[PDB]
């Protein structure tokens, strides 16, 4: 089984996830909408609105991503090991993992049967695009909550992001999170390469991030759509 | 500098 | 055949056709700033095609009691009000209607507003798809029992007759100049005008429609007007009931009721 | 006298 310390680490992460991830999106409010993926909105009363985009959703996506990232910042802030870090490292780690942590969270509300992200009263529907493949591949592994939250930790405490001072401490923390994940898998799951499959997905996800940031910077120069918080994340001025 | 170019993050982190 | 109409009949059809062109925007291009349901036999879904190619779709709630069964009525009120302003204009450009004293103009418009809207709406009704195509808007019926509701049957029946524009416009004239509406002083003049519009319609049909599929067309048309006068009574009664509980009508509709 | 109870109609008719 797992050491008492490993059990405390998983517990701390699971509690942070609970306190900071509203899976029903009940508090996602006042977002922009394209004026009068496809987007579905169910009202409390039974009505459904549907947007089919042309053969402009970006203001809305920016609002969604921003809501997601605020939750990620909170997640991080609840973790003791992250709190102990100097402020500039906290910023550099969050700038480096924001995209990845959002995607991992979004994976947990992705339905592979219907190709839909089910975000409370909202749904996004639509796979050689790497982002869509990632969601299918990651979903096929059928990870537990605890595996997701350890993947988030491993992505957050990456020692090699642009601007990290405490590289050695962060590398140590990453490795303890990885060992706990390896052990969690040994003690609960044949699934003989699951841990490495998880790490390969992180790597792929680190590469989609690069591509997607490049694309979003291009679009943002022509047609500005990003929230203030996104602009900070992208180094936009 | 890093905190100066990320005022909102900084703020959200401090609360 | 075509020229089997008197000069006077030809000028009447031309005046009416021209009034219809000037006052019926079939593309609804200027229908703007309407209410929309926020983010039961006549239940429709609503479709909005943006200039850019995108579509928005409203599917309305199922019947879960009420308070939401009328979700679309503010919007229908806004549509109806736009329709009626077009109907007022149509009337206003007709010489015979202009000559009438203002109170009769009001009383005729109060009495026919519903009928003229319906007739105009029939021209953009697609019987194949059960859809009214109103420019970038569409209203679709949900899913043969829809033929129970007299309003729906009317649209399907009227559409099956395949009338020409000129026939629609003469139907509108005949409905507008009804001598027996509640409040008409010039009852006799109005009855004379109604009959000349009916005779022109009969002649128009004689001089343009030889086929067995149009046997009795004129009388079919007149029976449809009569039925439409009766659905109006029923529908006004319903709308008054709904309006007392959940006020939805525009100032112009309130006046008309 | 329907003109007082139908102000908007009256207006639209005068235009
Ligand atoms: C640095 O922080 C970020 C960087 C991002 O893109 C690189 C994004 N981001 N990721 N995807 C987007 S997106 O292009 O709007 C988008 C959002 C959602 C989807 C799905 C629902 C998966 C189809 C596809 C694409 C954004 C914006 C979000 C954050 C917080
Ligand atoms: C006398 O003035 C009117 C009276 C009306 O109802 C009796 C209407 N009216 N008729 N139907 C409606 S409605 O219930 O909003 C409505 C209008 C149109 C449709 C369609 C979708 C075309 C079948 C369904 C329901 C109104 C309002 C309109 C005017 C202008």
């Amino acid at each position: 089984g797992l050491t008492e310390e490993q059990r405390m680490m998983i517990r701390e992460l699971m509690d942070a996830q609970m306190k900071t991830f509203d899976t029903t999106f009940s508090h996602f409010k006042n977002f922009r909408l394209p004026g009068v993926v496809s987007l579905q909105l169910r009202g409390e009363d039974g009505s459904v609105w549907n947007y089919k985009p042309p053969a402009s959703l970006l203001p809305h996506m920016a609002d969604m991503s921003t809501y997601m990232f605020k939750g990620i910042i909170s997640f991080a802030k609840v973790i003791s090991y992250f709190r102990d870090l100097p402020i500039e490292d906290q910023i550099s780690l969050l700038k480096g993992a924001a995209f990845e942590l959002c995607q991992l969270r979004f994976n947990t509300v992705f339905n592979a049967e219907t190709g839909t992200w089910e975000c409370g009263r909202l749904s996004y529907c639509l796979l050689l695009e790497p982002m869509l493949k990632f969601h299918y591949m990651l979903k096929k592994l059928q990870l537990h909550e605890e595996e997701y939250v350890l993947m988030q930790a491993i992505s957050l405490f990456s020692p090699d992001r642009p601007g990290v001072l405490q590289h050695r401490v962060v590398d140590q923390l990453q490795e303890q999170f990885a060992i706990t994940l390896k052990s969690y898998i040994e003690c609960n799951r044949a699934h003989r390469f699951l841990f490495l499959k998880i790490m390969a997905m992180l790597t792929e996800l680190r590469s989609i991030n690069a591509q997607h940031t490049q694309r979003l910077l291009r679009i943002q120069d022509i047609h500005p759509f990003a929230t203030p918080l996104m602009q900070e994340l992208f180094g936009i001025t | 500098s890093l905190t100066e170019r990320h005022k909102i993050l900084h703020r959200l982190l401090q609360e």
